[PDB]
């Protein structure tokens, strides 16, 4: 009884991670935004020092 | 008994403004869910 | 079928007045053993549920031991304390003592009187009690003295729900404008507001935007009614899972880790975290209105699921996967 009360606890909390999980999967990733976010920011200085 | 990235500790701990750090979290269940709804936002 | 005929003008008058009745509020004794229910009428009934999940039990244990009259309009609201039972009725609160309700004076504590009170919050870590209802506005009382210390004023329409989660923010209200507000009970200020309706995985505009019931998880928010079965992730602020049902949900709560859903269908739904349609237990009335878990400690037998709604009876769940039996009112 007292382990399978904390195993539907623990099973709770995965759906939990779940769920924040598969929001998180509806947005883009994180190191390729930064990739691209450094080369529009070296493109970004380029055109502002051209203007 | 059947179920279904990451970001460093200490730049979580560091980087997160205190509503979204949770220093009462300072259980791993909490802190996940800080780490997740951090890497969200 | 037809086994009880009235044959008779006040039996024919009783037989007409249960066949058109609604249940609105449920309440719990302090121990397990008494539920209390609330009328369309204005009246309350009172169950004794440990004799009717009794070995013993009899065809006239499914019966009110005391109903009376309590109130001039319909009971919307019901709590209960540690001593008291707090009941809303026309505008005003009154008090009933649990010793003495069951006794022949049925007397009243008090009448305080701050339109309806829809839903009733019970506080602790003070003394308090949250009025809600047709004036738009949140009043807070203290339940030692009858004063009325906050107003809180950041609805546009009526409200018909309340909630509690033990944070900063601490209070969530619900309501007929379509948006979940969030009172800071230290500054009595409105801290955060979430609309439903506007969030297009959510909408449904057939049926309108009203805010029929909310739960707290103390992270997470179950909000429903008008637009959709949502959950929503506090501090965030995100639709995170939609539960797909057609029919307008006017109540929810959190089980040990299921979602439990009543409306204008006839059966209770149980959903999955996930947002999976685990089950749906079919019960005897048309429509459902209130749910409540029995759990109290010192009357562990006393613990079922009972549900209320369009109909004279109230539905009893000792297994979550059929009804045992319906007390009449």
């Amino acid at each position: 009884k007292k382990q399978i009360l904390q195993a539907k606890r623990i099973r709770k909390n995965r759906q939990e991670y779940d769920a924040l999980a598969k929001v998180i999967q509806h947005h883009p990733d994180r190191h390729e935004t930064l990739k691209e976010l450094e080369a529009l920011g070296k493109e970004l200085e380029h055109l502002s020092h051209i203007k | 008994l059947e179920f279904k990235d990451l970001v460093s500790l200490e730049e979580f701990y560091k980087e997160a403004p205190p509503d979204i750090s949770k220093a009462e979290v300072t259980d791993p269940h909490q802190q996940t869910l800080a780490r997740l709804d951090w890497e969200l936002e | 079928v037809p086994l009880a005929v009235p044959l008779g003008q006040t039996e024919v008058f009783q037989a007409l007045q249960r066949l058109h009745m609604t249940i609105f509020s449920q309440s719990v004794s302090p121990c397990g053993k008494f539920l209390a229910a609330g009328n369309n009428y204005g009246q309350i009934a009172i169950f004794s549920l440990s004799s009717a999940l009794s070995s013993e039990a009899k065809e006239e244990s499914k019966k009110p031991v005391v109903t009376f009259q309590a109130h001039d309009g319909p009971v919307y609201s019901m709590v209960s304390t540690d001593r008291h039972l707090l009941s809303a009725g026309d505008g005003e609160v009154k008090a009933w003592l649990w010793a003495e309700m069951l006794k022949k004076g049925c007397k009243e504590l008090w009448r305080r009187q701050p339109p309806e009170i829809n839903a009733l919050l019970l506080v602790p870590k003070e003394n308090s009690l949250i009025l809600a209802g047709g004036d738009c506005q949140l009043h807070t009382m203290d339940l030692e003295t009858g004063t009325f210390t906050r107003v809180l004023r950041g609805h546009t329409d009526y409200i018909h729900c309340l909630a509690l989660r033990e944070r900063s923010p601490e209070v969530l209200s619900g309501g007929e404008d379509g948006a979940v507000r969030l009172w800071d009970l230290r500054t009595a200020k409105e801290v955060q507001t979430i609309e439903v309706y506007k969030h297009e995985e959510c909408s449904r505009p057939h049926n309108g935007r009203w805010i029929g019931c909310l739960a707290t998880d103390s992270d997470w928010m179950v909000c429903g009614g008008g637009p959709a079965l949502t959950l929503w992730h506090l501090r965030s602020s995100t639709p995170t899972t939609i539960f797909p049902i057609r029919a307008p949900q006017k109540h929810v709560t959190f089980y040990q880790d299921l979602i439990l859903s009543a409306g204008q269908g006839r059966c209770v739904n149980q959903w999955q975290l996930s947002g999976e349609l685990k089950a749906q237990v079919p019960g005897s009335s048309p429509g459902l209105l209130s749910l409540s878990l029995n759990q109290q400690p010192a009357a562990p037998e006393c613990k079922v699921l009972t549900a209320a709604g369009n109909s004279c009876r109230v539905d009893v769940f000792t297994n979550l996967g059929y009804r045992a039996f319906s007390l009449s009112f």
